[PDB]
């Protein structure tokens, strides 16, 4: 009933709980919004791909 | 976006500030307070704390209302139930 | 003459309950006779049905060979070959015995849509009798996973206050995992265009990708026997699930992975099996020992029998990683003989206990002897099977699975002779508890157990006595089919 | 054909009164169009004459057997779309007449099929640019069909502003490969596919992944298939799939000549993000349609892996998982539009507002659908364990297909996270299942006398009335029955799919 | 005179379960 | 003599001793840390100036309050990412290679650091918890072989003749191991005391 | 009673940021209530300081309020047309708390572990509990200032919760 459930049922949907709040919060009609991603999107294509780790890093420190 | 946001102890306190900028008899002013009795406001006073609340609430009381209200605690029932935000142009919601 | 006459067969015989139950669905307010005595000559349909898919496989098991090494009942169907040994011969017998005895434990306990049940567990017995007579990876997949589908609906249906988590336990647990699975599936069928069972038994595999592919099927398997620490759902699905779906998950299900053990891992990663057989004892050894202390703190009354499972198979799993015909054998003897007395164990609580008092909780009951002999006698019967007395079926299985363990490792598989003290602590404790002392003040008396619930007792308890008492009856069958997954190089 | 018919059904249109009975012939005009253009299609191309490619109108378009197998795929889909508003999905006027509303609802879906057939063909960057501007058009006047609905037209004008940003990006790309060699015929480039910039090629694919709602601009058409109606949702979140994933194919399959393992990093980086979001973004949502797109997002994500790897295996685990998507996608809006029938009538709390436009917006609108409808209800039950990938389902074989793909070319990573990703995305898939049938046994001995189709009046009270019509009902007992029946052809099937060949020959 | 048997816990909180002194009912 | 335990490991290129030039630390990590402080930084500014261009219309607010950072946040995302850039390359020269435990190692580290400065009002095991989260998924990601395999993968060694394309034959038996994606009908005897060692039946019982 | 303007700068100070950044209206009412209140213990507690305390009981009373009002109103229904009153006042709390939780304070669980103790002595040198005033008489309520760190109300409020949970009867 112990870590058994943590890494199980109940800690994954404490884990799905937090992640789907914050996707819910990222779905909204707003140009503002969606034009930013675009345009920050195109920093891919500068950066070199050796940075992708870096950035899947960052990703994750926001969802915090 | 367009949905009411408010409360009734926020009512309540916006409301009783209102009231307490004029020469009411008592400064204690709560739901039960009666605008005629412990207020001590005649016809054209009570008129003027009326409408001074609905420029606090950017609410408009009906007659009906306006000539039957009684106590503070049924402006809020009012303000709580008929308040809406006003409509903006097209570019504040979707941009 | 087999896989194409018990799946059309059943084909048939799903269409006719739906024809016959679903002709006046159409807001005709009707009556009808179909309907009377909760759908009685429905049942009796689906009943019949479940007995005739038994005879399927006898008039192939009359011109079995046992003198024969490699399949027998070669097939081809659907683009499919199926294909039957000694060892496939016993599970797919056992899978379609307990058809007629899941029906009849729902006979008359269930809220209404018999027929759609029936049809569920008629389909779940076929789905997983085909399972064992498959000849390639990608079909044991397809039948491993199919019977998700109809079983995670049954649950969710039929199942009690708890059914909607246990729904999501069983359907998330079980594909999670087989999934891993697949990816091993699909590396084979990548690097050796096949996944045939005799064209990947002869084809050695990198040992770093043997590792791979072993980690890949392990879990799969391991989460479906269950071993720790992956365990957790079964509790709560057999808490849950109506009494027909505990009796095919712990009779069947739960068998699966010990046979997928013999097809996927032994003949084909045999190299890595042996790199392995360490750890999986390991495991299995403390799934073995913490079940037991665990389950002497349980207060529900079916999660206890959830529980014994888990344990006896750690035994199976022990004894199947044996590299020792004594092992293998008898791992396959304990896995027979669990399969009758693991339902009777749940057809004594979750079907007569639960039928008439519909609680669960353990500090309800005791004393029952008192007014229910009938049922304490199997009640007491059934416990002493579970912990390995002898005479019955579990005691050959259990002592060759330790004995074939200690071949295999003298010093750690030792400890799988705990099984004989840790079974009989929590299986007797709920036995003693039960039928000590005097007659629960929370009870009302009632009837004992009924000639349906008798039947049902009795015809688990008498395969498990004559496996118990001459087991040469299944010896006989698996010797050279079980032969074959030995791995050794004496010189 | 369609360029033809379409021109006669536009002044006829026109010329006739205005009124719903006349639309809905119209609408089954224009059914005989699509299907007299599917027999002129198969009586010219075949798929060994085009093996090796053949080209059109001085090359600017150029036609191979992968390009005839979509292009038939894109002509039988429009097929089944356009029986839905050219007969009765529920037999009630106050919810079909919506689809009868609208003359030109034919004539834009006839303008959107030529642009997405044409699509896959291009072999000028010109005729590119030209054709994908022709399909984007004709979806931003298809989501705006209904002018007098507020989302509707909120979501044409949040289409139309993402799609010009995804086509000023497209151009670009086109223009900076032009900069760099002065040649417009795709061909042409070729010859210098290892002297130009190849990331100019990944900015053409990013304006292409913006179309398809791929993360990370996934969040516009989530919201765009939520708020538009169902019959709309239901076009515009398959069609522009089929035509820009089969050219993103093409465009990959040209990438790979030189084999930059930088840009296949990048799209595995854009695959990797969008199985996360596609599986924890659907955990949380009340709406079906917004299920739906998420659950787009993430299949999506699992056709990209194939079309990643570009091989042999990748041709056909991608032909056959757009094939049979494209019916699971039909027959789950089929039914979602088919069930509205069943909605219980008001006679408040949470204030919950229904429309029209949608009559199914929520999850739990689906309950009870085992007691309303067991043949229904096993039909979507069918679908979902089709997506959650449960065999011998026709969804497995598309995931097997995949992973088979996926592994052979080494994307360990990715093939390892998409089924994590199935997992995930499994709980919200068994969610649908849990509102349709896990209150059965509670709820059989319950009375409805307040359901939309209680308000049907009787012919005769003696006969028989079916509460489904012919049409919708065989297609959804069809759609199926395929998806359950598939291991019976499943040989023959990928035979067929042995077969299509783009430019391997030997 | 009496003692409680070893490993019985002096507090607990599990949410709002009522928390109540140990006893030994077999020597009640 | 070690025990002999599965080595579930992918196919990865190594560089024979002399080989492996290694990664000058500071100056990779520096690019990063100084790269990454100036977009974020850049970035904070031009979001303030779309403050000011309007702040009474509710859409466009609600959209920067998403993309805004904290001060913390954008001190701690620097150099949380600069630690990561020194520690991945300085962990990979110690082993001349990069390996899943280096990388668990250098984002954990890197996290924790990151964390605590601005995740401060939060516990310590919170924090620890997060780091070693964050720590796995990157190790699992270095121990799939990144994105993807490159020519480690069957697809590379098929073409280069390291597949199955030849059949197999047991009369021809190789002294080298054979390939990782290669299979074989019979393997020396010595491979098997190699990978298994002598024991509980193999050559005595 | 230093403490109470650092703790009421803040309060101030998020007001300018939601106004100059557009943030939530609601937090924005938050606050402006808050400064409200906080007005009147200004001029209520004149002369005798404003410790955190009095701080604590002021935001305590504004929670339990909202508290009473959601209960009501998830029941009954609210009486905007949007039906969103009763969730308003679930989420001005969670407003409050933020900044009651950021007072220097001991939180429940110290106090919890501070008064189970009393509680389970009450109990055991009695043999039966009935009232919650057995457990006040012991409490020093004096000198919970700075040894515990917690406020009458708060020690009142968790002495409660305690006393339901150890209640025989
Ligand atoms: C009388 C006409 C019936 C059709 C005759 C026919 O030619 O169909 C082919 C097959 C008959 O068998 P045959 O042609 O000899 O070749 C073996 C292929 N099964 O007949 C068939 O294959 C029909 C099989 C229908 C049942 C298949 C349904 C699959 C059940 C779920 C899958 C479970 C196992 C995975
Ligand atoms: C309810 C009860 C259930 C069971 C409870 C647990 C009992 C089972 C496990 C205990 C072990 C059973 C007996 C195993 C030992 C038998 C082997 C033996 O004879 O011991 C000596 C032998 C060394 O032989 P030797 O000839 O001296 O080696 C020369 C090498 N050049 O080999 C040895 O060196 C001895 C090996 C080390 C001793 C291992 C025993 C400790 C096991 C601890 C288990 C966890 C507790
Ligand atoms: C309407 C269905 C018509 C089916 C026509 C399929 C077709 O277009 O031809 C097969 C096509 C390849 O054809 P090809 O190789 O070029 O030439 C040889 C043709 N014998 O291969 C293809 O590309 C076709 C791929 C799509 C397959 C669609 C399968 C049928 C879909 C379900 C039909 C449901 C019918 C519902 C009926 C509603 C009316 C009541
Ligand atoms: C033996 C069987 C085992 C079967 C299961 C195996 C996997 C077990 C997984 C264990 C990890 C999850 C369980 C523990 C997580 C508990 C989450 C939690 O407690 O709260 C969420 C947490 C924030 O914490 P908070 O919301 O404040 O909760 C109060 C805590 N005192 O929120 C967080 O801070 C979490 C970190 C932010 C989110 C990070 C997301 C990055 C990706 C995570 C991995 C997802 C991989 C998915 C791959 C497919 C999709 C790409
Ligand atoms: C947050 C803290 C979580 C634990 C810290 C990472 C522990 C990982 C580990 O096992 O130690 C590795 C790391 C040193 O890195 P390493 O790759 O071992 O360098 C070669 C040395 N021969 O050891 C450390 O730097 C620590
Ligand atoms: C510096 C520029 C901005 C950074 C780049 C962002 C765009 C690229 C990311 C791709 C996903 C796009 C998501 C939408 C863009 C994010 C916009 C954003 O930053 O909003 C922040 C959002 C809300 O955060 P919140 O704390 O609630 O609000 C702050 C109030 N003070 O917080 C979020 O929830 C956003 C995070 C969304 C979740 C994305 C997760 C992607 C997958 C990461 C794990 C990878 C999965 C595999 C793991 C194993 C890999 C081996
Ligand atoms: C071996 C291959 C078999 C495949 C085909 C099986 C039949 C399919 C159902 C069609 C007929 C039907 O929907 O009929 C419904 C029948 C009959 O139930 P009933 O109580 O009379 O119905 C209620 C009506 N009352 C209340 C008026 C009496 O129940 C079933 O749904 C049983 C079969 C489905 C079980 C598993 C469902 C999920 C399948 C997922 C597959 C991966
Ligand atoms: C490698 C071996 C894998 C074995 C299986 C892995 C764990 C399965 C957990 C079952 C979840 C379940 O059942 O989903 C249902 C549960 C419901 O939770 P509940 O029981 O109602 O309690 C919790 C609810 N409360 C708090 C209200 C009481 O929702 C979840 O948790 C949602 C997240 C599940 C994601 C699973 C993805 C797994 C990814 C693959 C492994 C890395
Ligand atoms: C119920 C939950 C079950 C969880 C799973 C349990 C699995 C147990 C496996 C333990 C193996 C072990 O201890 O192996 C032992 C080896 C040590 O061998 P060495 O030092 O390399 O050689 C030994 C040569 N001497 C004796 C000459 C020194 O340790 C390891 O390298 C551990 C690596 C994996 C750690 C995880
Ligand atoms: C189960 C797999 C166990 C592998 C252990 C391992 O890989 O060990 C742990 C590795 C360290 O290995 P390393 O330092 O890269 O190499 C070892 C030294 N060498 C270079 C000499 C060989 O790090 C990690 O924690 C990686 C994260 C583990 C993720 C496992 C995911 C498995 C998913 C299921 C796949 C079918």
């Amino acid at each position: 009933r112990g870590i058994l459930q943590l890494f199980g049922p109940l800690g994954l949907w404490k884990l799905s709980t937090f992640i789907s709040s914050k996707l819910n919060k990222l779905v909204f009609l707003n140009i503002g919004f969606i034009l930013e991603i675009i345009v920050l999107s195109w920093l891919l294509i500068v950066f070199k791909v050796s940075l992708l780790k870096y950035i899947l890093l960052l990703i994750i420190f926001i969802i915090l | 976006q367009s949905a009411s946001t408010l409360t009734k102890e926020d009512v309540l306190t916006r409301s009783v500030s209102v009231l307490r900028g004029f020469e009411v008899k008592t400064k204690d002013i709560d739901l039960q307070t009666t605008f005629v009795q412990d207020l001590g406001m005649d016809s054209l006073d009570l008129n003027d704390a009326l409408v001074a609340l609905e420029e606090e609430f950017d609410v408009v009381f009906d007659d009906k209302t306006a000539n039957e209200i009684k106590t503070v605690g049924e402006v809020v029932d009012f303000v709580l139930a008929n308040y809406l935000p006003t409509e903006q142009s097209i570019n504040h919601t979707i941009r | 003459m087999l896989v194409q006459n018990l799946i059309i067969f059943n084909i048939i015989g799903i269409v006719l309950l739906v024809l016959l139950n679903n002709n006046n669905n159409g807001i005709l307010n009707k009556k009808s006779l179909l309907t009377i005595k909760n759908e009685l000559k429905l049942k009796q349909i689906g009943l019949i049905i479940s007995i005739i898919n038994i005879l399927i496989i006898i008039e192939n098991w009359i011109g079995f060979n046992s003198n024969y090494y490699g399949f027998q009942n070669i097939e081809r169907f659907l683009n499919i070959y199926w294909g039957i040994d000694g060892i496939s011969l016993l599970l797919v017998l056992l899978t379609l015995i307990l058809g007629p005895i899941a029906i009849l434990s729902n006979w008359k306990n269930l809220k209404g849509y018999y027929t759609y049940y029936v049809i569920s567990i008629n389909m779940l017995v076929i789905l997983m009798a085909l399972n064992f007579i498959c000849l390639d990876l990608v079909s044991f997949y397809i039948l491993f996973e199919s019977t998700l589908a109809p079983l995670f609906l049954l649950i969710g249906i039929y199942g009690a206050n708890n059914k909607n988590k246990a729904a999501y336990y069983v359907l998330i647990y079980t594909l999670a995992s087989s999934l891993f699975m697949l990816l091993s599936i699909v590396i084979y069928y990548i690097i050796i265009n096949s996944t045939d069972y005799i064209y990947i038994n002869n084809i050695i595999l990198s040992i770093n990708l043997q590792s791979l592919l072993f980690i890949g099927i392990i879990i799969g398997i391991a989460v479906k026997t269950p071993l720790m620490p992956v365990h957790t759902w079964l509790p709560t699905v057999h808490s849950e699930s109506p009494l027909g779906g505990s009796i095919l998950l712990a009779g069947v299900i739960l068998k699966l992975a010990i046979y997928g053990v013999i097809r996927l891992l032994l003949p084909n990663l045999s190299e890595i099996s042996m790199m392995f057989t360490p750890i999986i004892y390991i495991i299995s050894i403390l799934t073995l020992i913490y079940s037991s202390l665990i389950t002497l703190k349980q207060t529900d009354l079916k999660v206890i029998i959830a529980y014994s499972s888990i344990s006896h198979l750690a035994v199976c799993m022990i004894g199947i990683f044996a590299n020792n015909l004594i092992g293998i054998n008898g791992s396959l003897i304990l896995c027979l003989a669990h399969g009758f007395v693991s339902p009777a164990l749940f057809i004594l609580v979750g079907g007569i206990l639960y039928d008439r008092y519909h609680n669960r909780l353990i500090n309800y009951y005791q004393g029952l002897s008192t007014f229910m002999p009938i049922f304490s006698i199997y009640l007491v019967v059934f416990s002493f099977c579970n912990t390995g007395t002898p005479l019955s079926g579990n005691f050959v299985g259990e002592f060759l699975s330790i004995t074939g363990a200690v071949i295999r490792h003298p010093i750690i598989g030792s400890l799988t002779a705990a099984s004989v003290l840790l079974s009989a602590c929590y299986q007797m404790k709920l036995t003693n508890r039960l039928t000590g002392s005097v007659f629960s003040q929370y009870l009302h008396i009632t009837n004992d157990v009924t000639n349906r619930e008798i039947f049902l007792l009795n015809w688990l308890l008498i395969p498990t006595i004559i496996i118990g008492i001459y087991p040469s009856f299944v010896t006989n069958i698996l010797n050279l089919a079980s032969s074959t997954l030995i791995y050794s190089v004496l010189i | 054909m369609l360029f033809t018919s379409l021109l006669l059904i536009i002044v006829y249109g026109s010329l006739v009164n205005k009124s719903h009975l006349l639309t809905k012939l119209i609408n089954r005009l224009g059914l005989i169009i699509i299907i007299y253009t599917l027999l002129i299609h198969l009586n010219i191309n075949t798929l060994e004459n085009l093996s090796i490619g053949i080209n059109m109108f001085n090359n600017l378009l150029l036609i191979n057997s992968f390009n005839n197998t979509i292009i038939e795929l894109i002509l039988i889909i429009c097929i089944l779309y356009v029986l839905l508003i050219s007969f009765n999905i529920t037999g009630l006027s106050i919810i079909d007449n919506l689809n009868y509303s609208k003359r030109t609802f034919i004539v834009i879906v006839l303008f959107n099929i030529i642009g997405l057939t044409l699509l896959p063909l291009v072999n000028d960057i010109m005729i590119l640019f030209i054709i994908i501007e022709l399909q984007s058009y004709s979806l931003y006047l298809l989501t705006a069909i209904f002018n007098e609905s507020h989302n509707s037209t909120k979501s044409a004008l949040y289409y139309f502003i993402v799609g010009s940003i995804a086509s000023f990006i497209i151009l670009d790309a086109t223009v900076s490969i032009y900069d760099d060699l002065g040649l417009t015929n795709i061909q042409y480039i070729l010859m210098y596919i290892d002297k130009l910039e190849i990331f100019d090629l990944l900015c053409l694919l990013f304006g292409l992944f913006i179309k398809i709602g791929l993360a990370p601009f996934y969040s516009y058409s989530i919201t765009i298939y939520s708020l538009s109606p169902t019959i709309i949702t239901n076009y515009i979140s398959l069609m522009p799939k089929l035509s820009i994933l089969t050219l993103i194919y093409i465009i990959m399959h040209y990438i790979n000549i030189v084999n930059n393992t930088d840009l296949n990093y990048v799209i595995s980086f854009l695959i990797l993000i969008s199985m996360f979001i596609g599986s924890f973004g659907g955990l949380n949502v009340i709406r079906i349609k917004t299920l739906l797109a998420y659950s787009s997002l993430l299949n999506v994500s699992y056709m990209l892996l194939a079309i990643l790897s570009n091989s042999n295996e990748s041709i056909i685990a991608y032909i056959y998982y757009i094939i049979q998507y494209s019916l699971t996608h039909i027959n789950i809006f089929s039914i979602i539009l088919v069930i509205s029938i069943y909605l219980p009538i008001m006679n408040n709390m949470l204030n919950v507002m229904i429309t029209k436009y949608s009559p199914i917006e929520y999850i739990n609108q689906l309950k009870n659908l085992f007691i309303n409808n067991i043949f229904i209800a096993i039909a979507l039950c069918i679908s979902i364990f089709s997506l959650i990938g449960i065999p011998p389902l026709t969804g497995f074989y598309g995931k097997y297909l995949v992973l088979i793909s996926g592994l052979n070319n080494g994307y360990v990573l990715l093939s390892i996270v998409l089924i994590i990703a199935s997992s995930i995305s499994t709980v919200y898939y068994a969610t649908i299942l849990k509102v349709l049938s896990f209150d059965t046994l509670s709820f059989k001995d319950i009375i409805s006398n307040n359901l939309i189709i209680n308000t049907s009046p009787e012919n005769n009270n003696n006969e028989i009335k079916p509460e489904i019509s012919n049409v919708i009902s065989y297609v959804i007992s069809s759609l199926t029955l395929i998806i359950l029946l598939i291991i019976i052809q499943y040989e023959n099937i990928v035979k067929g799919a042995y077969l299509v060949l783009l430019y391997n020959w030997v | 005179k009496s003692f409680l048997p070893h490993f019985i816990p002096k507090n607990y909180s599990y949410g709002d379960y009522p928390r109540l002194k140990p006893e030994n009912l077999q020597k009640r | 003599e070690q025990f002999h335990l599965p080595q579930p490991f992918w196919p990865t290129t190594k560089t024979k001793e002399g080989e492996y030039v290694p990664k000058d630390s500071i100056r990779e990590a520096s690019k990063v840390f100084i790269g990454s402080g100036v977009l974020l930084g850049g970035m904070h500014f031009r979001r303030l100036m779309q403050y000011k261009k309007g702040s009474a219309r509710p859409g466009l607010a609600k959209y920067l309050n998403l993309f805004s950072l904290s001060k913390s946040q954008l001190i701690g995302f620097p150099v949380a990412l600069g630690a990561f850039s020194f520690l991945s390359h300085s962990f990979a020269n110690l082993q001349e290679g990069q390996t899943a435990t280096g990388e668990f190692a250098a984002s954990s580290i890197a996290s924790l650091i990151g964390l605590s400065i601005f995740r401060t009002k939060k516990p310590l095991s919170s924090n620890v918890a997060i780091a070693v989260g964050m720590g796995s998924l990157f190790g699992f990601l270095t121990w799939a072989g990144n994105f993807n395999l490159g020519d480690n993968s069957y697809r590379a060694a098929l073409e280069a003749g390291n597949g199955n394309e030849g059949g197999f034959d047991n009369k021809v038996i190789k002294t080298e191991r054979q390939g990782f994606w290669e299979g074989v009908y019979r393997r020396p005897l010595s491979q098997t005391v190699e990978d298994l060692g002598e024991g509980r039946g193999i050559i005595t019982q | 009673s230093s403490a109470y303007d650092e703790a009421l700068a803040t309060i101030r100070n998020d007001l300018k940021l939601n106004f100059r950044f557009k943030a939530d209206v609601l937090e924005k009412n938050v606050i402006r209530s808050i400064l409200a209140e906080t007005k009147n213990l200004e001029i209520d507690n004149k002369d005798k300081d404003l410790d955190e305390f009095k701080l604590y009981d002021l935001l305590s009373k504004m929670i339990k309020q909202r508290q009473d009002s959601a209960a009501i109103y998830l029941k009954e229904g609210s009486p905007d047309r949007f039906r969103q009153t009763g969730w308003n006042e679930l989420r001005e709390v969670d407003y409050i708390t933020k900044y009651l939780e950021a007072l220097p304070v001991a939180s429940a669980e110290e106090i919890e572990a501070k008064v189970e103790p009393i509680v389970q002595s009450v109990l055991e040198e009695e043999g039966e509990l009935k009232s919650p005033k057995e457990i006040f008489s012991r409490i020093p309520w004096k000198v919970v200032n700075q040894d515990w760190q917690a406020s009458e109300g708060a020690v009142k409020n968790t002495v409660l919760r305690l006393y339901n949970l150890y209640k025989t009867d």
